[PDB]
């Protein structure tokens, strides 16, 4: 039973540990496709 | 075989000459958009 119980909460500790990873990999996603973005347009007014 | 049997030995005279095919579809291909950024947007999981 305390097997089963301890699985669980470790599992659980994961999952809520992920989420957290989930976003903060979002945010300098975020941060890094900005930058992205601008030097797309810079490439297409080179191509204009 | 048959006696029907075409006889005219001569060189013949271009009659119409070989030109661009004039038809308007297909010698181009077709038209793809793909980008993996616009697998961008991305939701944030907050109730659970």
């Amino acid at each position: 039973n305390a097997t089963l119980f301890n699985k669980l909460k470790e599992l659980q500790q994961a999952n809520a540990e992920k989420s957290k990873l989930n976003d903060e990999l979002r945010s300098k996603y975020q941060i890094e496709s900005s930058k992205a973005a601008e030097s797309a347009q810079t490439l297409k007014i080179l191509q204009e | 075989e048959n006696s029907l049997s075409t006889t005219s030995k001569s060189k013949r005279q271009v009659i119409v000459p070989v030109c661009m095919p004039k038809i308007h579809y297909s010698p181009l291909k077709t038209g793809l958009c793909y980008d993996v950024r616009m697998r961008y947007h991305a939701k944030i999981f907050t109730s659970y």
